[PDB]
């Protein structure tokens, strides 16, 4: 069977105002051969603002982590950044 | 009860996952509700016995389809700490993370598999295992436990034992690990043999051991090597860092830099810089979650609020530090030991691909490379080598194509390691020796 990771990824908004109901659907639009969307959940990091924290499971040989953040920073107008919060082996 | 990290590697077959699943569940560090669902229905299968294994591959099925809810981190108390385990995972982009990432292992723990055919394939020199475990050296993590799985399959042979035990101490030595120093637990993840409690199955056996500085400690289970841990020393005499992960601009409050403590503490009140930006100011408050913190300590994620600061005059990538107790600079250039990791080709002076340091992500020229040397002892083998190629340790002089913060490895070790990317892939691992601010 194909070999697979557990990732954990946290997305942040631009300000406390950024619809993030809107990033979330955009993050778990994006399609990838081997990859599938999990659980999410918003965490508050301070003065009002909450980031996204949104899990998914990867088959290491058709999924790039790279490329995967690449695709969700493409939403500007609602992702400031991403990044790697847990890697896991299942 | 103390913190510690711990990372468990080992080859596909050697059964890390299973066994890091049984100490975390047995080990009260699965959800109540969780474990309740999962074995109900181990239960329910026959007239109600069941092995703790397949509540754990009931786990792995949900965790799998992408149910199982919150962050893919698992955690337990032994009864001296309270343990973060990351069970590595195969993907090449986790290399990367393992480097860069923010929970640096205090300790490894290599599991490998004593079947005959599954041992040789999981030392393999080229195999992730061996990668993974030359990282973790590398990178300093210097405890180490190893644990020799599936002795069901071997049944309990010593001969065997010792066998394995002789060939993975030449495995680890390669690597840089004084076998001395390292416990070897034999044991059956699956079926429980020293993992929590002593095993029934091997008379032969009287325990492990490790030599220390102060003496020899003794112990039978893994979770005894585990609890045998040396305690670890954390970075909260040292200056602040805190390299910025995001900034905000939260109307009626102002500029919002969100990040990592690495080192030192942060609390309201404090005068702090930002370099490579060169702006200085005071934290008006500091808020983690949903609380207004009183100091920031290594290990919390914070944001804070300064003052007379646009949200365009710092950036992800900068360093927060101390105004006045030695505060953090760009560079001109650094000098870092190189570990060239199996990629195919040579590298040669002019290569300048992407960095990745604490949040900095900026190509970098290997200006110069000033010596090759001998990867364990440090010891320099030969001067200015005309080309780097996989498994070579190097000292290389590097010059930073946008203004850059990062410090000793010695100093601050969360802005002294990085990695280098290309072909896909990380190509190299960097500590970094000296800085020229």
């Amino acid at each position: 069977p194909a070999a697979k990771s557990i990732v954990t990824l946290d997305v942040k908004p631009w300000d406390d105002e950024t619809n993030l109901e809107e990033m979330v659907a955009n993050v778990k639009a994006i399609e990838m051969e081997g990859l599938t969307w999990g659980a999410h959940q918003f965490i508050p990091i301070g003065f009002g603002i909450k980031k996204l924290q949104i899990n998914c499971v990867v088959e290491d040989d058709k999924v790039s982590l790279d490329d995967l953040q690449q695709s969700i920073e493409e939403d500007e107008d609602h992702v400031q950044s991403t990044d790697i919060a847990a890697m896991q082996a299942l | 009860k103390s913190h510690i990290n711990v990372v468990v590697i080992g080859h596909v077959d050697s059964g890390k996952s299973t066994t890091t699943g049984h100490l975390i569940y047995k080990c009260g560090g699965i959800d109540k509700r969780t474990i309740e669902k999962f074995e109900k229905e181990a239960a329910e299968l026959g007239k109600g016995s069941f092995k703790y294994a397949w509540v754990l591959d009931k786990l792995k099925a949900e965790r799998e389809r992408g149910i199982t809810i919150d962050i893919a981190l698992w955690k337990f108390e032994t009864p001296k700490y309270q343990v973060t385990v990351i069970d590595a995972p195969g993907h090449r982009d986790f290399i990367k993370n393992m480097i860069t990432g923010t929970s640096q292992a205090d300790c490894a723990i290599l599991i490998i598999a004593g079947g005959v055919g599954e041992f040789e394939a999981g030392i393999s020199k080229d195999g992730q295992t061996r990668e993974h475990a030359l990282l973790a050296f590398t990178l300093g993590v210097r405890q180490l436990i190893v644990a020799v799985n599936k002795m069901d399959s071997v049944k309990w042979d010593e001969s065997r034992f010792q066998e394995i035990v002789k060939e993975t101490s030449n495995f680890i030595k390669k690597v840089g690990y004084n076998p001395k120093t390292v416990p070897f637990v034999p044991i059956s993840g699956w079926n429980g043999d020293n993992m929590i409690e002593a095993t029934t199955n091997a008379p032969w056996y009287k325990g492990w051991e490790k030599e220390t500085k102060a003496g020899v400690v003794k112990g039978k289970t893994l979770l005894e090597a585990i609890d045998a841990i040396e305690q670890p020393s954390r970075p909260t005499d040292k200056p602040l860092r805190l390299p910025l992960q995001d900034v905000y601009k939260i109307g009626g409050i102002g500029t919002v830099p969100v990040g990592r403590v690495e080192t030192g503490v942060i609390k309201p009140g404090m005068v702090v810089t930002f370099a490579p930006a060169g702006v200085t100011t005071e934290v008006k408050s500091v808020e983690m979650h949903h609380e207004q913190l009183e100091q920031g300590v290594p290990g919390d994620n914070v944001g804070f609020n300064v003052k007379n600061v646009s949200v365009k005059e710092i950036r992800r990538g900068n360093v927060c530090g101390d105004a006045k107790n030695d505060p953090p600079k760009g560079c001109a250039s650094f000098n870092a030991t190189v570990i060239v990791l199996n990629h195919p080709g040579q590298i040669s002076a002019g290569y300048s691909p992407v960095l990745d340091c604490h949040t900095a992500h900026i190509a970098c020229r290997f200006d110069e490379l000033l010596e090759k040397n001998d990867r364990r002892s440090g010891k320099k083998l030969e001067d200015h080598p005309k080309f780097l190629k996989s498994g070579d340790a190097a000292l290389v002089k590097f010059v930073p194509s946008k203004p850059m913060c990062v410090e000793a490895f010695s100093e601050y070790p969360p802005l002294g390691r990085f990695a280098v990317r290309d072909m896909r892939q990380t190509v190299a691992v960097g500590v970094i020796k000296s800085v020229d601010k």
